[PDB]
């Protein structure tokens, strides 16, 4: 799929209305394609895990669609072990656990009996990824950023969009939830992302992985051919680039539009 | 300078007089431009010692002048052509006043300008060219045109033999002017540019305060509260030079811009005194073709002329000797 | 004399920039001032070559009214003109008409306008009331008078 | 006028002299309620700070860091802050402070500047060029020392490459000094990168350990955290004050803001460089800071040759409100004897003070603006502000068959003045 | 400016943008002169349709 | 390539101001020169007409 217009946020924490201010910050380029990494997560027999490692090329635009709580968290850090601090995030049931403490190996939910989702709709026996370490950086538990709107008779798709970026060590999370019905991946339109979380932790972040709990399989197909295809997707990952984006706000203050300055000569 | 250069800070203002009279010159230079604009309107319009009124009855020998004569029905005593001109010239504003930037209103109001324009129209229509050489003299319009045809190379018998046809031509031609400005979006390009350049020049001047000019931050109050006194000025004076030079560049740019306007302002006064106040024998000075007579029209930050010209057509070639 | 050479330049160069840029402004201000004079200088030459060296048909170019002559006068940093102009006065208003019909044919004034003092019709020049008896050499015929 | 014009006899006409500016009534300082003392004062009480190979970052949380309390404990040695002034560290608000525990050789305590690139910089810790922060230190030689030598001050002598600023890792490797695989332990052509100072308490200050607290901070968009116990004050919604909102020094009229900040948005800006809107640290109120009402002043005078009465013009002000209602010492220009003046005449360019508008029009001498002129004559000589007369009204009886022909003339000789050449100049 | 003032150096160019719009004005001012030269030839010569 | 970064701008900004002011002086000098040409260009247009 192609990131047509999504991947735009509020660059600075300053209000302005009816202004055409320019910005030098990091942004996801317009009209750039992003990877799917569609994972079946069958939880059957021996091993069903299809969440590979991502290079984290100077920040990640992470989009995802689910029903209630398919996505769980993210993992950062290079060594992926207790040797270096891992920026592990857990989207709790009614909380968030954003911890940096080292872990030997993140745990996983039990690969249960072959009778996986016959009638076992209960919710327990989670991953419990937090491996105890004597050396820990303090966590930043706060309000959960996963708010879900109940849509009925279909025609609802609460897409969750996030941007994770590292600049001068400071690590920032921008987030948005958009409850619009999409007929295709990365639907048209415009939605600016608000700044949510800051992090004053400085360490190398050259690797990336996604946490997803799908012990109860809910409409997850698979494929075995790389290329530019179409179909249902669990999430999308794009890499941010140094750009020179220009922004247009509203009278109310919402960022109504943005234009690239290195994509099209007309845009220039 | 006390407002634009320094944020009404007694620490910065002391460094401003430390630079001498770079600001007395700029205030004086802009003051010369301000009095110049009020002077420029004087030569263009204030060419008549008296103010004339058209008679209540307005049968101008079949010629129709309703488009250029003022209509008393409107509270703004302006012609329909002038009304269209005023609507098509679109003149933020409040943010400039808070940074020491001011706009002074012109000495002559737009309503007072339309009174000179009406006075000039009344003199040309009823009195002809005589009201620019001395006392205005009564002369009927059908015979005014006959001595304007005599001024281009056609005998006066041509007009009377085609008086009704010529009036229909003039009435139809002047009615096309109102639609011509509406159709063309760039009709008032020269006037719209004058107000555009001024707005952009002030907008650039206000936006120049963001230039940190080698200092910590653009906000002057930031340094005074964050940085200690005995070393802050080496950042203030670094910031004041870029701020002052940016202000000096704007003043210089206005001087060339005002000089170009003075070239146009004198040209308008030159055209007013010959195309309107009389009949000009110069070719392509008062419009394309043999010029007959002209009409002044008030406009925002300028003047609009309606040159009435004589253009031959429907020719046949003969054998001469 | 007061401050040592190795560090005086950082105060001299600070002083030389303001001193030089002050001189730069004066040079620039003279250029616009000289350009404005050039517009006046060429205008004076244009007026000299037309108002003085001849008679100008341009209205309100060589003084108020119909221009006759001009006299240049030397002045400090400029020139002074003495425009001699013709200004009408003591006007009277008469009854007029565009043409005269005598034998069914229209008669038009070769020069001047037809003027009647109340009883007899006269044709006279435009800028001076010099009535004349309407004879056939003072007018021309173009078609019937209908 | 005769001061700015620099003479004693001013000519008839208008002259711009200065501006009219009101002055703030009171001072307002608004800070977040929280003022919990800051726990970084306990760092001063500590004895052992760190060994410089995995330096930590003691982030000071949301509290109040009465810096004078730290200055009341013991004298400081370096105190060299190449950033914010380390004197008025009270009335400005810090988003976050990142002082780190540190100690280094006393020969290198004076090398805390980010220019001494070497063992201290390329291998221990590097400070970026575009950095703001302070450095403080005090005596730590006698408190912690060893007669044989302080081996606890071991640090990273050598590493793989240049140590980038704001990077924290342990160089657990052996330097390759020759053709030798350094994955295995060796002593020849493969040396372990490490150095220990071995300090002793019986030598000069050039070889005595000094504990160094590198204060690192930055002024951010984030809400203020650590800016002292300073008294919060009241709030005004109609009067100009000298506000100090979260360390944002400024002045102007503070009023309620109808602009819709987003639930997170904090600072408001116009299409300009000044902070237009602001969010109150307490009661989450949104304010609409605007500069106090002001305008330029020009004086209309008929010249000292004729009289002495003058009329001042306050440009671009609805003067029924601002200059008429001026309290004691409301303006710094003062001359407040004209608070009401002789008469007031509102004009589109601001009202006139000291002149009476008459209903009879005249050809005018001193222009003001918007078709209004001023002159000095009788109503017993005063300054009037009549609307300028466009000229004597006239009408000519246009008729179908009426001609007007002059019967006489007048050879009038006018004059015309034209500059030709300006005086030549040449500089050197 | 990016070429005359700075020798295509990313260190100098960062300082140049830090001065604001002294360089958008010069580019615009010279652009206005360039249009004038093409216009000046129009009135002198392009008088016949 | 010779002088260190954290105070190279101390000499770069001193050099950029004189370099920029010279460029600004050329831009201004062209404006008067273009204005004089415009006065002559209109004169040629008048003579042609
Ligand atoms: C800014 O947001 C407000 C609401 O927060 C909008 O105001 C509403 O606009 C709709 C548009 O038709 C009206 O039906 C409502 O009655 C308005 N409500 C209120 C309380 O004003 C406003 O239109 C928005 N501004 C825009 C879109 O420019
Ligand atoms: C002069 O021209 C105007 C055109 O503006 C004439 O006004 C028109 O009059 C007719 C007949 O009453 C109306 O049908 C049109 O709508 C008018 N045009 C308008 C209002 O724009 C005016 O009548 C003409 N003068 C004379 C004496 O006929
Ligand atoms: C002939 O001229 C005389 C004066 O020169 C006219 O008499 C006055 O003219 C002025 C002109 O503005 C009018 O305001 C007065 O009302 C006139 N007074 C009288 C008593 O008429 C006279 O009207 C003119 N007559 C003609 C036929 O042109
Ligand atoms: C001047 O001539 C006109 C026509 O040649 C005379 O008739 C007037 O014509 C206008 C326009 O058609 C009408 O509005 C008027 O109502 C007409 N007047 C009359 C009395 O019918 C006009 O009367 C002549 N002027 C004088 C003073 O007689
Ligand atoms: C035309 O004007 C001239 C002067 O403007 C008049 O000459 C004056 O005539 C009176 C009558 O005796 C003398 O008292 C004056 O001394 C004369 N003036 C001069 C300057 O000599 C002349 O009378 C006027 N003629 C008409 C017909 O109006
Ligand atoms: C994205 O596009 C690039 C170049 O257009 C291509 O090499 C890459 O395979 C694409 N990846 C996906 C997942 O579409
Ligand atoms: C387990 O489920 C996955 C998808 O949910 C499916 O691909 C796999 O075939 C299943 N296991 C078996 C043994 O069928
Ligand atoms: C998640 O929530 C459960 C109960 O809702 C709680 O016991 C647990 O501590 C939470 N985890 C985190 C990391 O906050
Ligand atoms: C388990 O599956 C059976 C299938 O017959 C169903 O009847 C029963 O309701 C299921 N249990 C639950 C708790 O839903
Ligand atoms: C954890 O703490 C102790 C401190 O010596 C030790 O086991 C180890 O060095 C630490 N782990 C790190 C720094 O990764
Ligand atoms: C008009 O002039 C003639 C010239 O002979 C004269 O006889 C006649 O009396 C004049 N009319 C009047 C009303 O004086
Ligand atoms: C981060 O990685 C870079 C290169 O991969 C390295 O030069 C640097 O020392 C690393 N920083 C830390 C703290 O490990
Ligand atoms: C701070 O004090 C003000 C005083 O009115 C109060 O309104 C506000 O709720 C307080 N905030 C907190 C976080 O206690
Ligand atoms: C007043 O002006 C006149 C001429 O304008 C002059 O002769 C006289 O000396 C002046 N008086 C004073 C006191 O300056
Ligand atoms: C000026 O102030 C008066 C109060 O006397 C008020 O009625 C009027 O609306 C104000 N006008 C403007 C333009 O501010
Ligand atoms: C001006 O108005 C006053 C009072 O309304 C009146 O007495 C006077 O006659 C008027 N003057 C003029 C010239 O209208």
């Amino acid at each position: 799929t192609n990131s047509f217009t999504r991947g735009v946020y509020y660059p600075d924490k300053v209000f302005r209305s009816s202004v055409l201010h320019s910005t030098q910050d990091l942004f996801l380029p317009f009209f750039s394609n992003v990877t799917w990494f569609h994972a079946i997560s069958g939880t059957n027999g021996t091993k069903r895990f299809d969440n590979p490692v991502l290079p984290f090329n100077d920040g990640v635009y992470f989009a995802s669609t689910e029903k209630s709580n398919i996505i769980r968290g993210w993992i950062f850090g290079t060594t992926l072990d207790s040797k270096t601090q891992s920026l592990l995030i857990v989207n709790n049931a009614t909380n968030v656990v954003i911890k940096v403490c080292e872990f030997q190996f993140c745990n996983d939910p039990f690969l249960d009996v072959y009778y996986h989702k016959n009638n076992k709709s209960w919710m327990e026996s989670e991953f419990r990824v937090y491996s105890s370490a004597n050396n820990c950086t303090f966590e930043y538990v706060s309000q959960p950023f996963l708010m879900d709107l109940e849509g009925k008779q279909g025609n609802f798709k609460n897409l969750r969009e996030f941007v994770f970026k590292n600049i001068d060590g400071y690590f920032k999370i921008y987030s948005k939830h958009t409850p619009i019905n999409l007929g295709r991946d990365l639907p048209q339109g415009f939605s600016a992302l608000e700044p949510l979380v800051d992090l004053p932790i400085g360490i190398n972040i050259t690797r990336f992985q996604t946490l997803l709990a799908l012990h109860r399989s809910y409409l997850t197909p698979g494929d075995s051919s790389s290329g530019w295809t179409a179909g249902a997707a669990a999430y999308y990952v794009g890499y941010l680039q140094p750009r020179t984006f220009l922004l247009k706000y509203n009278e109310n203050g919402t960022i109504t539009d943005a234009v690239d300055c290195a994509l099209d000569p007309l845009s220039e | 300078c006390t407002m634009y250069i320094c944020g009404d800070s007694t620490e910065c203002s002391n460094l401003l007089l430390q630079y001498g009279s770079f600001c007395t010159q700029l205030k004086r230079a802009l003051t010369g431009i301000a009095v110049e604009q009020d002077k420029n309107t004087q030569e263009v319009f204030a060419q008549v010692k008296q103010i004339y009124k058209t008679p209540p009855i307005k049968y101008f020998g079949g010629f129709n002048f309703s488009q250029i004569l003022p209509d008393p029905s409107k509270p703004s005593k302006r012609s329909p052509i002038e009304d269209l001109l005023f609507n098509k010239v679109t003149l933020l504003i409040c943010a400039q006043k808070f940074n020491g930037l001011t706009v002074l209103p012109p000495l002559l109001t737009d309503e007072m300008i339309a009174q000179y324009t009406s006075a000039l129209l009344a003199g040309t229509i009823t009195s002809g060219w005589t009201f620019g050489a001395g006392p205005a003299l009564q002369i009927p319009f059908p015979m005014q045109m006959a001595y304007r045809f005599n001024g281009i190379g056609v005998t006066q018998n041509v007009l009377y033999e085609n008086q009704k046809l010529i009036a229909n031509q003039f009435n139809s031609a002047i009615g096309k002017i109102q639609d011509s400005l509406s159709s063309t979006p760039s009709a008032l390009g020269k006037l719209q540019d004058v107000v555009n350049h001024n707005a952009q020049a002030l907008n650039t001047l206000v936006k120049q305060l963001s230039s940190k000019f080698g200092a910590i931050s653009s906000v002057l109050n930031d340094i005074l509260s964050r940085l200690d006194p005995p070393e802050a000025e080496v950042q203030i004076d670094r910031l004041i030079t870029g701020r002052l030079q940016s202000l000096q560049t704007y003043v210089t740019q206005q001087l060339i811009r005002a000089a170009e306007i003075r070239a146009s302002a004198n040209l308008a006064a030159t055209k007013m005194s010959e195309c309107v106040l009389g009949q000009s024998k110069r070719v392509d000075f008062c419009g394309k073709g043999y010029h007959l007579m002209s009409f002044p029209q008030s406009a925002p930050h300028g003047v609009v002329f309606l040159h009435v010209t004589y253009v031959p057509a429907q020719e046949k070639n003969f054998t001469t000797a | 004399s007061r401050l040592d050479p190795p560090e005086a330049e950082v105060q001299i160069d600070r002083l030389i920039t303001g001193r030089l840029q002050s001189l730069q402004t004066y040079v620039t201000q003279q250029l616009i001032r000289a350009a404005e004079i050039r517009a006046s200088a060429n205008l004076a030459a244009t007026k000299m070559s037309e108002c003085v060296l001849g008679q100008s048909k341009r209205v309100d170019f060589c003084g108020k009214g119909y221009h006759l002559m001009s006299f240049p006068q030397s002045a400090p940093h400029g020139v002074v003109f003495l425009h001699v102009t013709y200004v009408p006065a003591q006007e009277k208003n008469f009854t007029t008409a565009p043409a005269i019909c005598h034998d069914g044919k229209a008669h038009f004034p070769r020069e001047g306008v037809f003027v009647s003092n109340g009883t007899h019709w006269f044709v006279t020049q435009r800028n001076f009331y010099e009535p004349q008896i309407i004879t056939t050499d003072n007018t021309f015929v173009s078609g019937n008078c209908d | 006028t005769k001061c700015t014009l620099k003479s004693f006899t001013v000519e008839k006409g208008i002259y711009q002299t200065s501006n009219f500016r009101v002055q703030p009534t009171e001072s307002i300082v608004r800070f977040p309620n929280i003022t919990n003392l800051c726990p970084f004062d306990e760092v001063f009480n500590a004895t052992r700070f760190a060994s410089v190979y995995a330096w930590n970052r003691k982030r000071i949380s949301n509290c109040v860091a009465d810096y004078s309390v730290l200055y009341n404990f013991a004298p400081f040695f370096a105190f060299k802050c190449y950033g914010v002034s380390p004197t008025k560290l009270n009335d400005l608000c810090f988003t976050n402070v990142y002082a780190d525990s540190f100690v280094i050789r006393g020969n290198e305590v004076s090398q805390i500047a980010p220019g001494q690139t070497g063992n201290i910089a390329d291998y221990n810790y590097k400070l970026p060029d575009d950095f703001t922060g302070c450095v403080i230190a005090w005596n730590s030689n006698k408190l912690d020392s060893k007669v044989g030598g302080n081996y606890n001050y071991r640090y990273r002598l050598f590493r793989k490459s240049n140590l980038k600023p704001f990077e924290r890792d342990i160089s657990t490797e052996i330097y390759q000094a020759g053709n030798k695989p350094c994955n295995g332990v060796a002593g020849v052509n493969c040396y372990f990168p490490l150095q220990s100072y071995g300090f002793r308490p019986t030598y000069g200050v050039g070889h005595q350990p000094y504990r160094v607290v590198v204060l690192s901070f930055e002024l951010l968009h984030a809400p203020a955290t650590v800016c002292g116990p300073k008294k919060s004050t009241n709030l005004v919604k109609n009067k100009c004050v000298n506000f100090n909102f979260n360390g944002l020094t400024g002045t102007g009229v503070l009023t309620e803001s109808n602009k819709k900040f987003l639930p997170f948005q904090q600072f408001g800006r116009d299409i300009a460089d000044t902070t237009d809107a602001v969010r109150d640290p307490q009661t989450l109120e949104i304010l609409d800071i605007t500069p106090c009402s002001f305008g330029g002043v020009s004086v209309i005078t008929p010249g000292t040759n004729t009289s002495n009465q003058v009329a001042v013009l306050y440009q671009g002000v609805n003067c029924t409100e601002v200059p008429v209602a001026i309290h004691a010492d409301q303006l710094t220009p003062t001359w407040r004897v004209y608070s009401t003046g002789s008469n007031v005449f509102q004009t589109r360019a601001g009202c006139l003070i000291g002149a009476e508008y008459v209903n009879s029009s005249y050809e005018c001498d001193i222009p003001i603006g918007a078709g209004i002129c001023a002159s000095y004559q009788t109503q017993s000589q005063s300054i009037i502000a009549y609307t300028m007369s466009l000229g004597a009204e006239n009408s000519v009886a246009y008729s179908n068959n009426s001609i007007a022909i002059p019967t006489n003339f007048t050879i009038s000789v006018t004059t015309e003045i034209l500059p030709v050449s300006m005086t030549k100049t040449s500089v050197d």
